[PDB]
C-alpha cells in the first residue's frame, strides 16, 4: 500500500534464452483481489505485456508476463483477477527474440 | 561449450566496472577461462583489467567477468576508444584419444570493448544516419562524423555486396569497389545491443 | 499503482562445440615412409566447428583464424613439437571444406554463408627432407572475432 509505483528489474537476458514461442526468462519476485491492465503484445497473447518501443531499437518477439501465487500468468485486461501479496514477473518469447531494450508498462487497481 | 553474454561491451566512462557473462552448458566437461584486454591493434593492453583473469568452470555453470577501468582517465572525452576483449576457453583431458596423435584446439572469443565518454552530444541511435560516402573508380570511403564507432554491414553498391567496415569516430574507412558496382548505396549497422539497424540509403559526402 | 518493468535483451556470442568432444581432432598414426617430397600431405582428417545458440546476424559476420606455433620450416603449418620420440619434418596443415590451405597465424577470415557449421580438414604435411616417426601432436587456438 506504501510503494504505489515501483520498477521491477527483469535483468539482462541473452537472445538464445528467448529463442522460440514459449521461452521464458528467469522470473523475478515482487509484491505489494488484484487485476492487472496493460497492452497485449498481440492478439494471440493477452497474458503478455507489449514492450514500449525505444528510439535505440526495442526488442521484438518478446514481452513481459505477470504471475500470482498460483504460478499462472495473469490476463491483462483489468478484469481478470488473481487470488502482503507476492507476485513475480518475467519475459515471454513469441518468436525468436531479437536484441534491444525491453521495458514494459502496466497498472493495477484493487478490489475486495 | 563456452559462450559470452554479449557481442560487445559499452563501458560507460566513470563507472567502476562492467560485467560480462561466461557460460558453459556441458555438464560433462570442464574449461579453463582466461581473459585479457587488447588495444585496437591487437596488442595486450593493461588500461582495462579483467577479473578473474584465469579461472575454471566445472560443468554447467554461469560465471561473471568483471571489467575494471584502469585508464586513469587518460582516454579522449569526445570519442569512443576501441579495445578488444579476449576470452580463451581451454578444454581438458579427453582421455579417450590418448594413444592417438591429436590436433588439440582451444577457443578464443574476441568482442569489441567501447570506452564511451560521459557527456557526448549526439545520442547513440542517431549515429548511423550520419555516415557519409566518398566514391572513386575502384574504392569507396565511409565517413563517420560522430563520436561513436560505426560497425557498417550489409553494405551494398548496386547489385554488389562489399566488405563490412569499422569506421572510427570522426574518421574514415575504405573498402574495395568492383567494376560492376552500381550507383545507389544501402547499409545497415550493428548497434549497442548486437542487433541489425534498419537499412539506410547511403548519402554522398 | 503504476508498474514499470525494466530489462534488456542482448545478442550473445556463439557457443562453440566441435564434432569431436573436447576439441580433440584425432590425426592418424604417422607412417614416416609415405612422404616422398616436402609438401606432400597425408590422408584428410575432417573436423567441424559448430556455432550454436547465437543469432544468425552474429554467426554470419564472425571472422575466424588459427593461431599456434608454426613448423620451423613452414610458417603456414602447425609445428608438431621437438624432442625425444617426437616426429620430425612434418607439421599439421589446415584446409577449408574445399581442401584449400588455411594458413595459420593469419588475419581473421569470413567464409561463405549458408549454415552454422565451419567444416575444415587437417593433414600432416612434410616440411623437411627426411620425415622420422614419433608422436605428432599439434595445438592451436581457434579465435572468433565478432563484428
Amino acid at each position: 500500500a506504501g510503494s504505489v509505483d515501483q520498477t521491477v528489474q527483469l535483468g539482462q537476458v541473452r537472445t538464445a534464452s528467448l529463442a522460440q514461442e514459449g521461452a521464458t526468462s528467469s522470473a523475478v519476485g515482487f509484491n505489494i483481489a488484484v487485476a492487472f491492465l496493460g497492452t497485449a503484445i498481440d492478439a494471440g497473447h493477452t497474458n503478455v505485456l507489449a514492450l514500449q518501443s525505444s528510439a535505440a531499437g526495442s526488442a521484438t518477439n518478446v514481452g513481459v508476463q505477470i504471475l500470482d501465487r498460483t504460478g499462472a500468468a495473469l490476463t491483462l485486461d483489468g478484469a481478470t483477477f488473481s487470488s502482503t501479496i507476492p507476485f513475480q514477473a518475467r519475459y515471454f518469447a513469441t518468436g525468436a527474440a531479437t536484441p534491444g531494450a525491453a521495458n514494459a508498462d502496466a497498472t493495477f487497481k484493487v478490489q475486495y | 561449450g563456452v559462450a559470452l553474454g554479449a557481442t560487445r561491451v559499452i563501458y560507460p566512462a566513470g563507472q567502476k566496472q562492467e560485467q560480462l557473462a561466461v557460460t558453459n552448458n556441458d555438464e560433462n566437461s570442464t574449461y579453463l577461462i582466461q581473459s585479457w584486454v587488447e588495444n585496437a591493434d591487437g596488442v595486450k593492453d593493461g588500461r582495462f583489467i579483467v577479473t578473474p583473469p584465469l579461472f575454471a568452470m566445472k560443468g554447467k555453470k554461469e560465471n561473471t567477468l568483471r571489467i575494471l577501468d584502469a585508464t586513469n582517465n587518460q582516454l579522449p572525452q569526445d570519442r569512443e576508444s576501441l579495445f578488444w576483449m579476449n576470452v580463451k576457453a581451454i578444454p581438458s583431458m579427453d582421455k579417450s584419444k590418448l594413444t592417438e596423435n591429436t590436433l588439440q584446439l582451444a577457443i578464443i572469443s574476441r568482442i569489441k570493448l567501447y570506452y564511451r565518454p560521459a557527456k557526448l552530444a549526439l545520442p547513440p541511435d542517431q549515429a548511423a544516419e550520419k555516415l557519409r560516402f566518398r566514391r572513386s573508380a575502384n574504392s569507396l570511403t565511409l565517413i563517420n562524423p560522430t563520436p561513436y564507432y560505426l560497425t557498417v554491414t550489409e553494405l551494398n553498391a548496386g547489385t554488389r555486396v562489399l566488405e563490412n567496415a569499422l569506421v572510427p569516430p570522426m574518421g574514415e574507412s575504405t573498402v574495395k569497389l568492383p567494376s560492376d558496382a552500381g550507383s545507389n548505396i544501402t547499409y545497415r549497422t550493428i548497434n549497442d545491443y548486437g542487433a541489425l539497424t534498419p537499412k539506410m540509403t547511403g548519402v554522398m559526402e | 499503482g503504476n508498474m514499470q518493468f525494466q530489462g534488456v535483451i542482448i545478442a550473445e556470442t556463439c557457443r562453440i562445440e566441435a564434432g569431436d568432444k573436447q576439441m580433440t581432432v584425432n590425426m592418424g598414426q604417422i607412417s614416416s615412409n609415405r612422404f616422398h617430397a616436402v609438401g606432400e600431405d597425408s590422408a584428410p582428417v575432417p573436423f567441424v566447428i559448430h556455432l550454436r545458440e547465437c543469432s544468425t546476424v552474429v554467426s554470419e559476420r564472425v571472422g575466424v583464424a588459427f593461431h599456434g606455433v608454426a613448423d620451423g620450416k613452414n610458417p603456414d603449418v602447425l609445428s608438431v613439437g621437438e624432442g625425444p620420440g617426437i616426429a620430425t619434418n612434418i607439421g599439421v596443415a589446415l584446409f577449408d571444406d574445399e581442401g584449400n590451405l588455411v594458413p595459420i597465424n593469419r588475419p581473421p577470415a569470413n567464409w561463405k554463408r549458408g549454415s552454422t557449421s565451419l567444416h575444415f580438414i587437417a593433414k600432416y604435411r612434410a616440411t623437411g627432407r627426411r620425415v622420422t616417426g614419433g608422436i605428432a601432436n599439434a595445438q592451436a587456438w581457434f579465435s572468433l572475432t565478432y563484428q
